[PDB]
Protein backbone atom coordinates (compact mmCIF):
# COMPACT_ATOMS: atom_id res chain seq x y z
CA UNK A 1 0.00 0.00 0.00
CA UNK A 2 1.54 3.26 1.19
CA UNK A 3 4.49 1.53 2.89
CA UNK A 4 5.71 0.41 -0.53
CA UNK A 5 5.64 3.95 -1.91
CA UNK A 6 7.38 4.97 1.31
CA UNK A 7 10.11 2.45 0.51
CA UNK A 8 10.34 3.41 -3.17
CA UNK A 9 10.49 7.16 -2.47
CA UNK A 10 13.15 6.58 0.19
CA UNK A 11 15.42 4.54 -2.09
CA UNK A 12 15.13 6.99 -4.99
CA UNK A 13 15.87 9.88 -2.62
CA UNK A 14 19.03 8.08 -1.47
CA UNK A 15 20.29 7.24 -4.97
CA UNK A 16 19.54 10.75 -6.25
CA UNK A 17 21.52 12.25 -3.37
CA UNK A 18 24.66 10.24 -4.21
CA UNK A 19 25.09 12.35 -7.37
CA UNK A 20 24.01 15.69 -5.88
CA UNK A 21 20.31 15.70 -6.79
CA UNK A 22 17.46 16.55 -4.43
CA UNK A 23 14.16 14.67 -4.50
CA UNK A 24 11.92 17.73 -4.08
CA UNK A 25 13.45 19.33 -7.19
CA UNK A 26 11.38 16.87 -9.27
CA UNK A 27 8.43 15.93 -7.03
CA UNK A 28 10.07 1.54 7.99
CA UNK A 29 13.52 2.58 9.23
CA UNK A 30 15.08 -0.89 9.46
CA UNK A 31 13.80 -1.90 6.02
CA UNK A 32 14.96 1.42 4.56
CA UNK A 33 18.52 1.30 5.92
CA UNK A 34 18.84 -2.38 4.99
CA UNK A 35 17.78 -1.75 1.38
CA UNK A 36 20.09 1.28 1.17
CA UNK A 37 23.17 -0.71 2.20
CA UNK A 38 22.17 -3.71 0.07
CA UNK A 39 21.41 -1.40 -2.85
CA UNK A 40 24.80 0.25 -2.40
CA UNK A 41 26.58 -3.12 -2.29
CA UNK A 42 24.73 -4.20 -5.44
CA UNK A 43 25.72 -1.20 -7.57
CA UNK A 44 29.39 -1.53 -6.59
CA UNK A 45 29.38 -5.18 -7.69
CA UNK A 46 27.60 -4.41 -10.97
CA UNK A 47 30.01 -1.59 -11.87
CA UNK A 48 32.95 -3.81 -10.89
CA UNK A 49 31.75 -6.85 -12.84
CA UNK A 50 30.10 -5.50 -15.98
CA UNK A 51 29.40 -1.80 -16.58
CA UNK A 52 27.17 1.09 -15.58
CA UNK A 53 23.57 -0.01 -15.22
CA UNK A 54 22.05 2.73 -17.39
CA UNK A 55 24.75 4.69 -19.26
CA UNK A 56 24.75 2.07 -22.03
CA UNK A 57 20.94 2.05 -22.16
CA UNK A 58 19.96 4.72 -24.70
CA UNK A 59 16.92 5.97 -22.78
CA UNK A 60 14.37 8.40 -24.23
CA UNK A 61 11.07 9.58 -22.71
CA UNK A 62 9.21 7.61 -25.39
CA UNK A 63 11.06 4.37 -24.59
CA UNK A 64 11.32 4.88 -20.82
CA UNK A 65 8.63 2.53 -19.49
CA UNK A 66 9.10 0.47 -22.66
CA UNK A 67 12.60 -0.33 -21.36
CA UNK A 68 11.62 -0.45 -17.67
CA UNK A 69 8.91 -3.08 -18.20
CA UNK A 70 11.10 -5.39 -20.29
CA UNK A 71 13.87 -5.42 -17.66
CA UNK A 72 11.70 -6.06 -14.60
CA UNK A 73 9.69 -8.69 -16.49
CA UNK A 74 12.85 -10.57 -17.45
CA UNK A 75 14.33 -10.18 -13.96
CA UNK A 76 11.24 -11.70 -12.32
CA UNK A 77 10.34 -14.01 -15.22
CA UNK A 78 11.41 -17.25 -13.50
CA UNK A 79 10.77 -16.42 -9.84
CA UNK A 80 11.33 -13.84 -7.13
CA UNK A 81 13.92 -13.72 -4.34
CA UNK A 82 15.41 -11.09 -2.04
CA UNK A 83 18.48 -10.46 -4.19
CA UNK A 84 16.30 -10.05 -7.28
CA UNK A 85 14.25 -7.50 -5.32
CA UNK A 86 17.49 -5.68 -4.46
CA UNK A 87 18.30 -5.76 -8.17
CA UNK A 88 14.84 -4.31 -8.82
CA UNK A 89 15.42 -1.29 -6.57
CA UNK A 90 18.98 -0.66 -7.77
CA UNK A 91 17.87 -0.73 -11.41
CA UNK A 92 15.02 1.75 -10.95
CA UNK A 93 17.30 3.89 -8.81
CA UNK A 94 19.96 3.96 -11.52
CA UNK A 95 17.19 4.74 -14.02
CA UNK A 96 16.17 7.93 -12.20
CA UNK A 97 19.79 9.08 -11.91
CA UNK A 98 20.19 8.62 -15.66
CA UNK A 99 16.92 10.49 -16.25
CA UNK A 100 18.27 13.56 -14.47
CA UNK A 101 21.66 12.98 -16.12
CA UNK A 102 20.02 13.07 -19.57
CA UNK A 103 17.81 16.09 -18.70
CA UNK A 104 14.60 14.03 -18.37
CA UNK A 105 13.80 14.76 -14.72
CA UNK A 106 10.08 14.45 -15.53
CA UNK A 107 10.79 10.70 -15.58
CA UNK A 108 11.73 10.57 -11.88
CA UNK A 109 8.11 10.70 -10.69
CA UNK A 110 7.12 8.29 -13.47
CA UNK A 111 9.75 5.68 -12.57
CA UNK A 112 8.74 6.13 -8.92
CA UNK A 113 5.15 5.32 -9.87
CA UNK A 114 6.08 2.36 -12.09
CA UNK A 115 8.18 0.79 -9.32
CA UNK A 116 5.61 1.19 -6.54
CA UNK A 117 2.94 -0.26 -8.84
CA UNK A 118 5.02 -3.34 -9.68
CA UNK A 119 5.99 -3.76 -6.02
CA UNK A 120 2.33 -3.88 -4.97
CA UNK A 121 0.91 -6.03 -7.76
CA UNK A 122 3.70 -8.52 -8.49
CA UNK A 123 6.18 -8.46 -5.57
CA UNK A 124 4.09 -7.69 -2.47
CA UNK A 125 2.39 -11.15 -2.85
CA UNK A 126 5.80 -12.83 -2.68
CA UNK A 127 6.80 -10.51 0.19
CA UNK A 128 4.06 -11.87 2.46
CA UNK A 129 4.47 -15.56 1.59
CA UNK A 130 8.14 -15.36 2.67
CA UNK A 131 7.67 -13.64 6.03
CA UNK A 132 7.26 -10.03 4.92
CA UNK A 133 9.86 -7.29 5.06
CA UNK A 134 10.90 -8.59 8.49
CA UNK A 135 12.83 -11.39 6.76
CA UNK A 136 14.76 -8.86 4.66
CA UNK A 137 16.10 -7.12 7.77
CA UNK A 138 16.73 -10.53 9.36
CA UNK A 139 18.98 -11.50 6.43
CA UNK A 140 20.40 -8.06 5.54
CA UNK A 141 20.71 -6.50 8.98
CA UNK A 142 24.41 -5.78 9.45
CA UNK B 1 19.47 -5.62 -27.13
CA UNK B 2 21.37 -3.84 -24.36
CA UNK B 3 18.35 -4.02 -22.04
CA UNK B 4 18.17 -7.81 -22.38
CA UNK B 5 21.79 -8.06 -21.24
CA UNK B 6 21.20 -5.60 -18.39
CA UNK B 7 18.17 -7.63 -17.28
CA UNK B 8 20.28 -10.81 -17.50
CA UNK B 9 23.20 -9.44 -15.37
CA UNK B 10 20.70 -8.13 -12.82
CA UNK B 11 19.45 -11.72 -12.39
CA UNK B 12 22.85 -13.39 -11.89
CA UNK B 13 24.06 -10.79 -9.31
CA UNK B 14 20.61 -10.91 -7.73
CA UNK B 15 20.67 -14.69 -7.41
CA UNK B 16 24.28 -14.53 -6.19
CA UNK B 17 23.38 -12.00 -3.50
CA UNK B 18 20.44 -14.24 -2.59
CA UNK B 19 22.41 -17.48 -2.33
CA UNK B 20 25.35 -15.79 -0.59
CA UNK B 21 23.13 -14.23 2.08
CA UNK B 22 21.14 -17.44 2.65
CA UNK B 23 24.28 -19.27 3.83
CA UNK C 1 55.77 17.27 -24.01
CA UNK C 2 56.50 14.52 -21.49
CA UNK C 3 55.05 16.57 -18.63
CA UNK C 4 51.94 17.13 -20.77
CA UNK C 5 51.41 13.39 -21.23
CA UNK C 6 52.12 12.88 -17.52
CA UNK C 7 49.52 15.57 -16.74
CA UNK C 8 46.86 13.85 -18.87
CA UNK C 9 47.43 10.39 -17.38
CA UNK C 10 47.18 11.73 -13.83
CA UNK C 11 43.89 13.56 -14.40
CA UNK C 12 42.43 10.55 -16.22
CA UNK C 13 43.52 8.17 -13.45
CA UNK C 14 41.99 10.56 -10.91
CA UNK C 15 38.59 10.77 -12.62
CA UNK C 16 38.65 7.02 -13.26
CA UNK C 17 39.40 6.41 -9.58
CA UNK C 18 36.33 8.40 -8.51
CA UNK C 19 34.10 5.90 -10.35
CA UNK C 20 35.96 2.93 -8.86
CA UNK C 21 38.17 2.20 -11.88
CA UNK C 22 41.94 1.74 -11.96
CA UNK C 23 44.24 3.18 -14.62
CA UNK C 24 46.59 0.20 -15.04
CA UNK C 25 43.68 -2.19 -15.70
CA UNK C 26 43.28 -0.53 -19.13
CA UNK C 27 46.71 0.64 -20.31
CA UNK C 28 54.62 19.49 -10.54
CA UNK C 29 52.55 17.85 -7.81
CA UNK C 30 51.02 21.28 -7.21
CA UNK C 31 50.02 21.36 -10.88
CA UNK C 32 48.43 17.93 -10.47
CA UNK C 33 46.61 18.91 -7.27
CA UNK C 34 45.43 22.26 -8.65
CA UNK C 35 44.13 20.71 -11.87
CA UNK C 36 42.43 17.95 -9.86
CA UNK C 37 40.46 20.37 -7.67
CA UNK C 38 39.60 22.55 -10.66
CA UNK C 39 38.29 19.55 -12.59
CA UNK C 40 36.21 18.41 -9.62
CA UNK C 41 34.57 21.81 -9.11
CA UNK C 42 33.96 22.19 -12.86
CA UNK C 43 32.34 18.77 -13.30
CA UNK C 44 30.26 19.36 -10.16
CA UNK C 45 29.27 22.77 -11.54
CA UNK C 46 28.37 21.22 -14.90
CA UNK C 47 26.17 18.49 -13.40
CA UNK C 48 24.28 21.03 -11.28
CA UNK C 49 23.79 23.54 -14.10
CA UNK C 50 22.98 21.34 -17.10
CA UNK C 51 23.46 17.55 -17.09
CA UNK C 52 26.02 14.77 -17.04
CA UNK C 53 28.84 15.58 -19.45
CA UNK C 54 28.91 12.46 -21.63
CA UNK C 55 25.67 10.58 -20.89
CA UNK C 56 23.71 12.36 -23.63
CA UNK C 57 26.78 11.79 -25.84
CA UNK C 58 25.82 8.58 -27.65
CA UNK C 59 29.45 7.57 -28.11
CA UNK C 60 30.78 4.41 -29.74
CA UNK C 61 34.34 3.20 -30.50
CA UNK C 62 33.86 4.57 -34.02
CA UNK C 63 32.20 7.85 -33.04
CA UNK C 64 34.58 8.67 -30.17
CA UNK C 65 37.24 10.74 -31.93
CA UNK C 66 35.24 12.68 -34.53
CA UNK C 67 32.91 13.78 -31.72
CA UNK C 68 35.82 14.57 -29.40
CA UNK C 69 37.44 16.73 -32.09
CA UNK C 70 34.14 18.53 -32.69
CA UNK C 71 33.91 19.53 -29.02
CA UNK C 72 37.52 20.62 -28.46
CA UNK C 73 37.75 22.51 -31.76
CA UNK C 74 34.59 24.43 -30.84
CA UNK C 75 35.73 24.95 -27.24
CA UNK C 76 38.93 26.66 -28.45
CA UNK C 77 37.49 28.12 -31.67
CA UNK C 78 37.59 31.74 -30.47
CA UNK C 79 40.52 31.67 -28.05
CA UNK C 80 42.13 29.84 -25.14
CA UNK C 81 42.05 30.58 -21.42
CA UNK C 82 42.64 28.75 -18.15
CA UNK C 83 38.96 28.04 -17.52
CA UNK C 84 38.57 26.61 -21.02
CA UNK C 85 41.51 24.29 -20.33
CA UNK C 86 39.87 23.04 -17.14
CA UNK C 87 36.82 22.47 -19.32
CA UNK C 88 39.06 20.60 -21.76
CA UNK C 89 40.46 18.31 -19.06
CA UNK C 90 37.04 17.64 -17.52
CA UNK C 91 35.53 16.69 -20.88
CA UNK C 92 38.28 14.14 -21.47
CA UNK C 93 37.89 12.57 -18.04
CA UNK C 94 34.13 12.27 -18.44
CA UNK C 95 34.74 10.72 -21.87
CA UNK C 96 37.13 8.17 -20.34
CA UNK C 97 34.68 7.36 -17.53
CA UNK C 98 31.87 7.07 -20.09
CA UNK C 99 33.95 4.69 -22.22
CA UNK C 100 34.43 2.33 -19.27
CA UNK C 101 30.77 2.67 -18.26
CA UNK C 102 29.80 1.38 -21.73
CA UNK C 103 32.36 -1.49 -21.84
CA UNK C 104 34.62 0.36 -24.30
CA UNK C 105 37.80 0.17 -22.19
CA UNK C 106 39.91 0.24 -25.39
CA UNK C 107 39.12 3.96 -25.78
CA UNK C 108 40.78 5.41 -22.66
CA UNK C 109 44.28 4.99 -24.10
CA UNK C 110 43.01 6.54 -27.34
CA UNK C 111 41.45 9.51 -25.53
CA UNK C 112 44.63 10.04 -23.50
CA UNK C 113 46.58 10.26 -26.76
CA UNK C 114 44.01 12.60 -28.33
CA UNK C 115 44.20 14.93 -25.32
CA UNK C 116 48.00 14.88 -25.07
CA UNK C 117 48.33 15.55 -28.80
CA UNK C 118 46.02 18.56 -28.55
CA UNK C 119 47.83 19.66 -25.39
CA UNK C 120 51.19 19.89 -27.17
CA UNK C 121 50.24 20.90 -30.71
CA UNK C 122 47.51 23.44 -29.86
CA UNK C 123 47.43 24.25 -26.11
CA UNK C 124 51.05 24.55 -24.95
CA UNK C 125 51.74 27.67 -27.12
CA UNK C 126 49.19 29.64 -25.09
CA UNK C 127 50.72 28.20 -21.90
CA UNK C 128 54.21 29.62 -22.48
CA UNK C 129 52.84 33.00 -23.61
CA UNK C 130 50.82 33.18 -20.36
CA UNK C 131 53.27 32.36 -17.57
CA UNK C 132 53.23 28.59 -17.98
CA UNK C 133 51.61 26.11 -15.62
CA UNK C 134 53.11 28.10 -12.73
CA UNK C 135 50.51 30.81 -13.33
CA UNK C 136 47.80 28.14 -13.20
CA UNK C 137 48.86 27.09 -9.69
CA UNK C 138 48.99 30.58 -8.16
CA UNK C 139 45.43 31.08 -9.46
CA UNK C 140 43.92 27.71 -8.42
CA UNK C 141 44.97 26.42 -5.01
CA UNK D 1 26.34 15.36 -32.71
CA UNK D 2 23.50 17.66 -31.70
CA UNK D 3 24.36 16.93 -28.06
CA UNK D 4 28.06 17.53 -28.69
CA UNK D 5 27.11 20.91 -30.17
CA UNK D 6 25.25 21.72 -26.96
CA UNK D 7 28.02 20.16 -24.86
CA UNK D 8 30.68 22.25 -26.63
CA UNK D 9 28.62 25.41 -26.02
CA UNK D 10 28.08 24.61 -22.27
CA UNK D 11 31.78 23.89 -21.78
CA UNK D 12 32.58 27.38 -23.12
CA UNK D 13 30.28 29.42 -20.84
CA UNK D 14 31.27 27.46 -17.66
CA UNK D 15 34.91 27.64 -18.68
CA UNK D 16 34.71 31.38 -19.33
CA UNK D 17 32.84 31.81 -16.04
CA UNK D 18 35.54 29.92 -14.14
CA UNK D 19 38.09 32.16 -15.86
CA UNK D 20 36.44 35.49 -15.02
CA UNK D 21 35.64 34.33 -11.48
CA UNK D 22 39.22 33.24 -10.79
CA UNK D 23 40.59 36.35 -12.53
CA UNK D 24 38.88 38.59 -9.95
MG1 LIG E 1 20.84 -16.20 -16.69
MG1 LIG F 1 26.77 8.28 -17.41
Amino acid sequence: SQSNRELVVDFLSYKLSQKGYSWSQFSMAAVKQALREAGDEFELRYRRAFSDLTSQLHITPGTAYQSFEQVVNELFRDGVNWGRIVAFFSFGGALCVESVDKEMQVLVSRIAAWMATYLNDHLEPWIQENGGWDTFVELYGN
Amino acid sequence: SAAQLLALRLKLLGDELHQRTMW
